[PDB]
RNA sequence: CGGAAGAUGUAACGGGGCUAAACCAUGCACCGAAGCUGCGGCAGCGACGCGCGUUGUUGGGUAGGGGAGCGUUCUGUAAGCCUGUGAAGGUGUGCUGUGAGGCAUGCUGGAGGUAUCAGAAGUGCGAAUGCUGACAUAAGUAACGAUAAAGCGGGUGAAA
RNA sequence: ACCCCGGCGAGGGGAGUGAAAAAGAACCUGAAACCGUGUACGUACAAGCAGUGGGAGCACAGCUGUGUGACUGCGUACCU
């Protein structure tokens, strides 16, 4: 029980997602928000 | 272990005469080409000249069937506009009979600086005579 | 007929 | 005099003092590895050719190393598709070194 | 009209094989000044051919 | 970031990137694309849980 | 907690061009082009390591057909001859001997032709 | 041993001066004098006076003989551009470079 | 077989050439792929025995979903640990891992660096007619700004 | 400081200071593009994304390593 010996729960911290950080992570280029549309802009989505 | 590979500097060439006398064109052409080339070697190496120096006499009589001697076109460009020229196969024996055999077998070679190469050792005469006593040519029968 | 206009100049902009 | 056996799905032309690399066998460093499976012994002028294997041919070997090979990169790459991948390899083997040939 | 392409160093250096000077192949000795000059031209000290031909 | 709103050249003609303002987060000395703010970091531990 | 990216951006342009060396003008000088050119190198190697084994065969079976039709038998009819007589040497080795053991390859030769005969 | 003269930030592109450096590489000085004296080129003037000091450098500084120097090296690098404005028609400058040199000749008995 | 004419050049077998090296029929050989097999290795999923063994099977991928990592700056661990027995940075070399990477060490550098496990992100660039600086190319090229015009002697000067 | 080349220059070479002056004021470190000098090998009968697989020869360091790469199979950049 030391400051730099303890650990959270196996499960309990995942890593958020990086868009738009290259082809190896998966969510390159268009990052996860396919291609053109509205949809695909900054602030684009319709209203409830 | 490594597959060998022939040498330039190690390679045994050999001198061969021909007699064209009758033989048809084409016939002729491909096992001169396999010649020139080495294929008829066990050190065949394709980046390599491993083939023979190979004379052919009387290339003025060889054969062609049906009735090609006289339907048999050579076309060439000379690069000008209109240059475009054309010797029937009779014609061409007439005027220079060798460059029927050279042109046969030069299509027949690889393209490239070492087919430029192995077309350099063959020889080809119009007539039965030749002046290559010195390196002693052994008779190839085709 | 014509599928283009004839040529015109731009305006003149600062240039750099 | 030289022998031809196989092993590792390949086969290798040897004479007696040479080192063959071959895949990987499960034998430890200097313990001796016996090839029974002999497809061709030439001594000289006698030659011996295995129908497929020469009775009685053995090639005795001592390993001599096992070890990994140069790494060799592959990459993949799909132009104009934002797709690339690449990985490394090395492949084991072991060294033997050619001791006795048996007709 | 203007490249549609970058040309090399190599091309550069090329074009430039016909550009390097010659060295003036011989000088001449003036028979009695001793000094160099250019063949067919006086000297420095106004001597041609060993006779001083100009002052200054 | 201190500046004017002047659009730095006309939109087209010019053959340069279209520009809107010389604060743009593309351009040197223009805004931080998200900017951060004083934050307080200090998160809830359940009474219980303490 | 701002990141410089200068040292890390220097080492991974680095590894680039150390293996583009050798490469003619800016494909060893300038990253754009030095890293297509690494691309496009791996990309043939891995192409070339399955011709590697279809350009030694090709070259295996060019030589055995010589040393065969030396010994007065075609390559197709040395190797069904082979077949029928359950020698089960390779390409590379039949090729090996053809060159350095002429004798031994006759031996071969023998075999097959027995085969078939 | 070798002897080194140089004259920094000499007013003139490295290309040209380096079309003079090339007539004298490798030669015995007195010979490059000459070489240098009868060459119709700015860049000449500015070689001659870097290898003359180049040689009094080598006497003076190194107790060396004139009579055994050759110029042994000899390159020029290219010094820092000064950046001055043309202006062009309509409005519209142009950058001039006045483009300098580093001239330096290396001369030794061996 | 004729019927059968087109524009840069043969140019309507890919070419050479071929009277079979064409076509039909029948047959047997061989070549031939990253398919299949062999040998070695890795990983996923599932059985089966006790995290390991044995075994089956699977592993081309854009959008996109899921999983697992590398490295960077900063906080704690750390008044610890490393550091003229030479820090960071720069530049080579060797080794090493499936990869992002890592380790060692020569030279440069001349005072900083930071294990481990956690924590936080201005956390990774080749593109955006991106932005700033530097430097190329064209090129020693065009041009040297009114076609009123110069020549010579002397002077000064390192040079006119 | 002083000496020397230079125009009583610029610039430089010595000397000296300093732990260090490739710390010399265009000054800590001193990357890259870009430009040179030197050395090894290749290159003036040869056609194309310039590599890759094969590969002689030459040079060099301890049969291997390193550099180069004649000849040859395959092979039309990247992003969008
Ligand atoms: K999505
Ligand atoms: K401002
Ligand atoms: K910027
Ligand atoms: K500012
Ligand atoms: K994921
Ligand atoms: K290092
Ligand atoms: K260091
Ligand atoms: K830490
Ligand atoms: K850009
Ligand atoms: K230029
Ligand atoms: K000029
Ligand atoms: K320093
Ligand atoms: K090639
Ligand atoms: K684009
Ligand atoms: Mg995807
Ligand atoms: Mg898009
Ligand atoms: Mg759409
Ligand atoms: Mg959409
Ligand atoms: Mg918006
Ligand atoms: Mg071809
Ligand atoms: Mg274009
Ligand atoms: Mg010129
Ligand atoms: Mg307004
Ligand atoms: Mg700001
Ligand atoms: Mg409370
Ligand atoms: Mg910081
Ligand atoms: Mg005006
Ligand atoms: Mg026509
Ligand atoms: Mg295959
Ligand atoms: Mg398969
Ligand atoms: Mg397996
Ligand atoms: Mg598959
Ligand atoms: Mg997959
Ligand atoms: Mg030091
Ligand atoms: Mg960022
Ligand atoms: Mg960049
Ligand atoms: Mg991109
Ligand atoms: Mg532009
Ligand atoms: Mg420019
Ligand atoms: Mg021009
Ligand atoms: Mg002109
Ligand atoms: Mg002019
Ligand atoms: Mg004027
Ligand atoms: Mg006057
Ligand atoms: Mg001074
Ligand atoms: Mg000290
Ligand atoms: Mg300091
Ligand atoms: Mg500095
Ligand atoms: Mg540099
Ligand atoms: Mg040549
Ligand atoms: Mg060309
Ligand atoms: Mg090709």
């Amino acid at each position: 029980m030391r400051l730099n010996t303890l650990s959270p729960a196996e499960g309990s911290k995942k890593a958020g997602k990086r868009l738009g950080r290259g082809i190896g992570s998966g969510l390159g280029k268009t990052g996860g928000r396919g291609h053109k549309g509205q949809k695909s802009r900054s602030g684009g989505g319709v209203r409830r | 272990m490594k597959t060998f590979t022939a040498k330039p500097e190690t390679v045994k060439r050999d001198w061969y005469v021909v007699d064209a006398t009758g033989k048809t064109l084409g016939r002729l052409a491909t096992e001169l080409a396999r010649r020139l080339r080495g294929k008829h070697k066990a050190e065949y190496t394709p980046h390599v000249d491993t083939g023979d120096y190979i004379i052919v006499l009387n290339a003025d009589k060889v054969a062609v069937t049906g009735n090609k001697r006289t339907d048999k076109v050579y076309y060439h460009h000379t690069g000008h506009i209109g240059g475009i020229k054309q010797a029937t196969f009779e014609e061409m024996i007439a005027r220079r009979p060798e460059r029927v055999i050279e042109i046969a077998v030069k299509g027949m070679l690889p393209k490239g600086p070492l087919g430029r190469a192995m077309f350099r050792k063959l020889k080809v005469y119009a007539g039965n005579e030749h002046n290559h006593a010195a390196q002693q040519p052994q008779v190839l029968d085709i | 007929p014509p599928h283009r206009p004839r040529p015109r100049p731009l305006p003149w902009f600062p240039p750099r | 005099m030289y022998a031809v056996f196989q092993s590792g799905g390949k086969q290798h032309r040897v004479s007696e003092g040479q080192t063959v690399r071959l895949e990987k066998l499960d034998i430890a460093t200097g313990e001796t590895v016996e090839f029974a499976e002999v497809l061709m012994i030439a001594n000289g002028e006698e030659v011996k050719i295995g129908v497929p294997f020469v009775d009685g041919g053995v090639i005795k070997a001592e390993v001599v190393a096992h070890g990994r090979g140069e790494k060799v990169k592959i990459v993949k790459f799909r132009r104009r598709k934002h797709y690339r991948k690449q990985q490394g390899h090395r492949q084991w083997f072991t060294d033997v070194k050619i001791t006795g040939i048996s007709a | 009209a203007v490249q549609q392409n970058k040309p090399t160093r190599s091309k550069r250096g090329m074009r430039r094989s016909h550009d390097a000077l010659t060295a003036v192949t011989s000088l001449s000795v003036d028979k009695t000044s001793g000094e160099k000059h250019l063949r067919h031209h006086i000297t420095a000290d106004g001597y041609y051919r060993g006779r001083k031909v100009i002052a200054k | 970031v201190t500046g004017s709103g002047k659009k730095p050249w006309r939109q087209k003609g010019t053959g340069r990137a279209r520009s809107g303002s010389i604060k743009s987060p593309i351009w040197r000395s223009g805004g931080v694309t998200f900017a951060a703010r004083p934050q307080d970091h200090s998160q809830k531990v359940n009474k219980k849980m303490y | 907690a701002r990141v410089k990216r200068g040292v890390i951006a220097r080492a991974r342009h680095k590894k680039i061009l150390k293996q583009a060396k050798g490469y003619y003008g800016a494909r060893s000088r300038v990253y754009r082009v030095a890293f297509q050119a690494v691309i496009k190198a791996g990309q043939y190697a891995y192409r070339d390591r399955r011709q590697r084994k279809r350009q030694f065969r090709q070259l295996w079976i060019a030589r055995i057909n010589a040393a065969a039709r030396q010994n007065g038998i075609s390559y197709s009819k040395f190797i069904n001859g082979l077949k029928k007589a359950s020698v089960e040497i390779d390409r590379k080795i039949l090729a090996d001997i053809a060159v350095f053991d002429k004798v031994a390859f006759t031996a071969l030769v023998e075999k097959a032709k027995a085969a078939l005969a | 041993m070798e002897t080194i003269a140089k004259h920094r930030h000499a007013r003139s592109s490295a290309q040209k001066v380096r079309l003079v450096a090339d007539l004298i590489r490798g030669k015995k000085v007195s010979q490059a004098l000459d070489i240098l004296t009868y060459t119709n080129k700015k860049a000449a003037v500015l070689v001659k006076k870097v290898l003359e000091s180049a040689i009094a450098n080598a006497e003076h500084n190194d107790g060396a003989d004139i009579d055994d120097l050759k110029v042994t090296k000899i390159f020029v690098d290219e010094g820092p551009s000064m950046k001055r404005i043309m202006p062009r028609a309509k409005g519209r400058a142009d950058r001039i470079l006045k483009r300098t040199s580093h001239i330096t000749v290396v001369v030794s008995d061996r």
